[PDB]
């Protein structure tokens, strides 16, 4: 855990973008 | 028969796949071919001959053999036919005037019967000008859709940018190996 | 054989590779006419051992007149390899790329061969200076039009007592099949330097720096005395062409070998 | 997916109670994935719902399609924005490539009423890309 | 057009804000000292500054602490490092992570990044593993007037990324960015509206005029990416005489029933604030009070790696004062 | 002084140049032929710093040699080297015929090296008497320009100064010159944002208020002044003055600009009198 | 000025060849037996042959002739002291100058051909030299050559 929002994944690119 | 050692390779690593590079001279193949082997932007007179490289990635030894748009030495290219596994194809969008030349090549080539295992590979160079077309209307214009058997995807890289470059990697890999 | 070995060459094993170039190697000097794999061994070209590499350049040289045509695919190779780092690999480059009798590549070797005619290794100079000799008398109007001439003229006048020796003899050879025409002849002070350089000269550079004096017609006994003071050292050269040499030279400016008998 | 295969029935009731035509903030669940939605992943969605049905040939509203993208957000961690149609007049295809779903004339493109209609080149066919290139890049 | 920098002294012209007479004493306060830099010619004034600010902050790098203890015990490598930040006074080099391999307190030649044009990506950085943490700090800025309306309510966003993968990527930052919305035909979902955006070194600035695309080699460590800065219109997440009942704002400190109450002003502490329980000093972490998501995050190497980026979002309190 | 230790070489140097004025040239000329890079360069550094009248004659031969120095950093001492002995002696920097070389330095490599040679380049223009100016055509600046994407923040307000003097004579020109000079508004560097702000202005005074340059132009300075406006408390001031400054000019552009005005609770009292100004004007 | 050096043999077999400057056609080889049986049989064989307008000068070794053709006006002496260079570099390399080496050390022995010789003018001689830059069992060069 971590105070201030735990640490969540990024996404690569916009996928529904092509 | 043992297969022991085969497994114990496969466990870390041991598959290696080969690559070609074709296509149109100046059409951004050397330097992408640089990007791919080195990582930096390095400006070359056009290729005589032609280049022969390797790119490992995803422990996979990508063996890139670059070929030129020379006139001279576009007959050449059925001496790379033999012991080949991957083609790639390398558009010039800033080239209205050499499309249909470069359809021609293509088709010539790809009227070929020793190279049927080789799935399509065709790369949108030169992206960065406005007059470069969308991942479509070249995929329309070339009529890949018309290519029976042929495993063909339409990828966009950027010279300058980069950008691009690990998606067509990483569609040959999943084209060329079929596991986890 | 022929099948076996052509797929020895087009494996991806350099162990197989090197055999197989020996293989080839030693069928040519046995008598083998093994020119129709000429394009096969092109494709084993770029390779990083060295060992392989000198064997690809003899085998292209001795197969380059036969088969004009499929020389066309190592003018890149060529270009690739006449900026290597190591001195050894340039000068072997350039000493293929001289060696190939073809009329259609030399015109694409001017490049590579003005980049090493100022090479700061001597023995890149020295092959500078061999391959612009081989191209001149290949093609003497392409090295004309190159300006090679200039060069050539600058090496007698530059460090690398053996490269100056090389160029001062590659110039003879070219004013020898030259007609006499804008001749490379020099002032004494032309002849001084090449006796300076005469006595840091080895036994092979010695004849070619004797040569050039034998062109040379002295005009004052003062100048003549002065070459034969010089040459006079050459006398006592354990070469016999170097004796023999000195001694035409004097003539001019007035115990051996069975065969050498 | 036993969690969307549970979700469907409710999210479909939820969009057939809504007709056809409180809370501040933007709370995030802790270590949730948020990503845009992929084209296979669009179309397992509309396959999973073109068997499951509720969603082809019913009424396009935009109270029921931000229900959907809710919906679908909650229970995929994908943002709602994939989940766009061409701009009419006429059939409107999806904005993200790979979505089976597109919206058809049901008779000012606003006022025009339109449903959800299953299509299968969508998945194939960049029709909402060749319609606006420039919308793709 | 600095003349000359002290804290120590380092001369940089040798001809010589305040004013003694005809030589200009531009400095700015420290922790504990005050670094004038004389100058004499009509010298970018803003120049200076950013000068004196990348000094601070290359010491601060260096040096954990800014006092006088430091000053007198690390004279060996200050001194190399004032020499080799600005000749004539002109600065040449202001990378503390690039320079810490050329000049060291406890010499081979400069690094090649310097001279070439990435200069913020050391390169043959190798790691076991390639991690990214990003911080997706937010800070609420709120001027509400003794009327008990707000005058002065903007939140300035503020994206801080911990690099930590192999090799040089090219990270491709992507968001739900209101213009790329708008551009791209999504302009219709929850986009930001980020009045200013202030790109680091590693964005380049064409890519982001182009086509909105935010493509940047990030560094190895933490720094600051992109700054966003727009305005709010909504109401304040505390009022004090309103956020999520989902967000807690941890360690609320509001200085003048529930938290513990101290005079020190009165500073009204409370460990945890559920939400729908003078400056106030309220952090909610997990809370994202402009609404922007983050899309993607292209990480693209020549190598080829598969990555693992990883962000966090925190809203604090920054300019809340009533 | 001649220690193959680089540690206490520095310290020598350091000592050297702080009692130069009050009380080596073989030494110099010594440490100028060095293989490392670090030690050429520190060597033309402290060559540069030492302040005789007697020294900087001998010291020409090592400033040509080092002016073409194959390294990027040689380049760049080399460049700053040319420069001193310029503002030491005009006379002699003439004499030495550095003037070409500087001028090619721009058109060289080593993006830092070209913005060094830039940079010394106004510099000397600076003090001289406007005669044989160092200005360049089209080509140039556009030339810079392409070197200015590659420029670290220290460089960029060196490419952009540089702008600074040139006078566009077409809109086109002058178009072109807002287009490149728009993505300086998004650097991080606070003088990096206000040097683009002041080179669209002075560029402002060629363009054409009927075309949409002029408004798009005016629409995307005032975010970045808005931006700017967050400074540290020491910019602020200097923030301030730049407005006032632009305010009577183009007034326009920050008129809905009124709430960032206000003053803080903790503003420092030379950003709260400039507040109150700022106010006023607006 | 020798057009190409080849080393035969006692039965006619050309054990290795290398040309120099191409000028003269390596078919050319088939005529030196021939006429050498032809001038020991007559008492006019000498080490220098001729082969119309191509000079065929060389000297008899332990088994045997280095051959080496030449066309031009080269200079006879030149052409004898590469012989007897060559000759001593291969005994230095190889303890014995027989046929069993010729067929077991050519890869090395083309590579001493090719560095011995460019354009047909010899630039290294020295053995020991030699062996520091071309092996049979490649570094840059030493820098005493070119010193
Ligand atoms: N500036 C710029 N030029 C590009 C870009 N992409 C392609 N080019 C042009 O394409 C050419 C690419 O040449 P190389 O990469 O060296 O080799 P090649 O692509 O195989 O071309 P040939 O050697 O003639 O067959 C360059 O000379 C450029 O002029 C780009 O993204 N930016
Ligand atoms: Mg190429």
């Amino acid at each position: 855990d971590r105070k201030g929002g735990s640490y969540s994944q990024a996404a690569g690119s916009d996928s529904a973008q092509s | 028969g043992n297969i022991f050692a085969n497994l114990f390779k496969g466990l870390f690593g041991k598959k290696e796949m080969r690559i070609l590079m074709v296509g149109l001279d100046a059409a951004g193949k050397t330097t992408i071919l640089y990007k791919l082997k080195l990582g930096e932007i390095v400006t070359t007179i056009p290729t005589i001959g032609f280049n022969v490289e390797t790119v490992e990635y995803k422990n996979i030894s990508f063996t890139v053999w670059d070929v030129g748009g020379q006139d001279k030495i576009r007959p050449l290219w059925r001496h790379y036919f033999q012991n080949t596994q991957g083609l790639i194809f390398v558009v010039d969008s800033n080239d209205r005037e050499r499309v249909n030349e470069a359809r021609e090549e293509l088709m010539r080539m790809l009227a070929e019967d020793e190279l049927r295992d080789a799935v399509l590979l065709v790369f949108a160079n030169k992206q960065d000008l406005p007059n470069a077309m969308n991942a479509a209307e070249i995929t329309d214009k070339l009529g890949l859709h018309s290519l029976r058997h042929r495993n063909w995807y339409i990828q966009a890289t950027c010279a300058t940018s980069g950008d691009g470059l690990y998606e067509g990697l990483d569609w040959l890999s999943n084209q060329l190996r079929n596991q986890k | 054989e022929i099948f076996e070995l052509k797929a020895e060459l087009n494996s991806d094993k350099k162990e197989k590779k090197k055999e197989a170039v020996k293989k080839v190697i030693a069928s040519m000097t046995v008598g083998k006419d093994v020119s129709a794999l000429f394009p096969d061994v092109v494709n084993c070209m770029q390779t990083d051992n060295l060992e392989l590499k000198k064997l690809v350049y003899l085998y292209l040289m001795n197969y380059a007149k036969s088969q004009p045509d499929m020389a066309i695919m190592a003018v890149n190779t060529f270009v690739k390899d006449c900026e290597d780092p190591n001195p050894l690999i340039r000068a072997l480059a350039v000493r293929t790329m001289g060696c190939i009798r073809v009329d259609k590549i030399t015109e694409y070797l001017c490049e590579p061969l003005r980049k090493c005619l100022k090479d700061e290794d001597p023995y890149v100079r020295k092959t500078a200076a061999v391959c612009v000799a081989k191209l001149h008398d290949i093609n003497a109007q392409l090295v004309e039009d190159q300006g090679f001439l200039d060069t050539l003229k600058d090496l007698i006048s530059d460090s690398n007592p053996m490269v100056v020796a090389n160029a001062v003899a590659a110039l003879s050879e070219i004013a020898e099949s030259h007609p006499s025409s804008n001749l490379l002849d020099l002032n004494p002070q032309s002849i001084n330097k090449l006796l300076t350089a005469l006595n840091e000269c080895t036994e092979w550079g010695q004849i070619f720096i004797l040569d050039c004096l034998a062109n040379y017609m002295p005009k004052d006994d003062r100048e003549a005395q002065s070459i034969c003071e010089r040459v006079t050292p050459r006398l006592s050269h354990a070469n016999s062409a170097v004796v023999l040499s000195a001694v035409k030279v004097l003539m001019k400016f007035m115990s051996a070998e069975p065969e050498l008998q | 997916s036993k969690s969307s295969v549970i979700g469907w029935p409710a999210v479909r009731e939820r969009m057939r109670r809504a007709e056809p035509a409180e809370e501040v903030g933007f709370p995030v669940t802790p270590q949730v994935p948020l990503r845009p939605m992929t084209y296979k992943a669009a179309v397992d969605l509309s396959h999973f719902l073109k068997e499951k049905g509720g969603l082809e040939g019913l009424i396009h509203s935009q109270r029921r399609q931000d229900i959907l993208d809710l919906w679908i957000y909650h229970t995929q961690g994908y943002f709602p924005d994939w989940q766009n149609y061409t701009p009419g007049p006429g059939v409107r295809y999806p904005l993200t490539f790979g979505w089976c779903y597109k919206l058809v004339p049901v008779e000012d493109p606003e006022r025009e009423v339109l449903e959800w209609r299953f299509d299968s080149r969508l998945a194939f066919h960049h029709v909402a890309r060749e319609l606006h290139p420039e919308y793709f890049k | 057009s600095a003349s000359a920098v002290y804290v120590i002294c380092r001369n940089y012209r040798g001809d010589v804000i305040l004013a003694h007479g005809g030589v200009r004493f531009m400095w700015i306060k420290h922790n504990n000292l005050y670094l004038v830099a004389t100058s004499k010619k009509n010298a970018c004034v803003s120049l200076v500054f950013s000068f004196l600010y990348k000094v601070v902050q290359v010491f601060s790098e260096y040096f954990k602490e800014l006092e006088e203890e430091s000053i007198r015990d690390n004279f060996v490598i200050i001194y190399e490092l004032l020499d080799e930040l600005m000749d004539f006074g002109y600065p040449q080099t202001t990378d503390s992570k690039i320079l810490q391999e050329y000049i060291t307190q406890e010499a081979p030649r400069p690094p090649a990044t310097v001279t070439n044009a990435v200069s913020w990506r050391s390169e043959g950085i190798k790691y076991r593993k390639n991690e990214v943490f990003l911080d997706v700090i937010e800070a609420v800025n709120l001027l509400v007037s003794a009327n008990g309306n707000v005058l002065r309510s903007e939140i300035v966003g503020s994206i801080k990324m911990r690099v930590f993968l192999s090799g040089m990527p090219e990270l491709r930052l992507g968001l739900n960015d209101k213009v790329l919305f708008d551009n791209t035909g999504r302009g219709k979902s929850k986009s930001v509206e980020l009045e200013d955006v202030k790109f680091h070194q590693c964005v380049r600035l064409s890519r982001f005029e182009n086509d909105r695309t935010i493509s940047f080699i990030p560094p190895d460590g933490e720094f600051e990416l992109m700054s966003y800065r727009l305005n709010t219109h909504v109401k304040p997440l505390i009022w004090i005489e309103q956020f999520k009942r989902r967000s807690t704002a941890n360690n609320v400190e509001i200085h003048i029933t529930v938290g513990s109450v101290k005079w020190v002003e009165i500073v009204w502490s409370v460990k945890s604030f559920p939400g729908g329980k003078i400056s106030v000093k309220f952090e909610i972490p997990y809370f994202t009070t402009s609404g922007i998501q983050v899309r993607y995050l292209k990480i693209i190497e020549k190598s080829g790696y598969q990555a693992l980026p990883w962000v966090r979002y925190i809203t604090q309190n920054g300019d809340y004062q009533l």
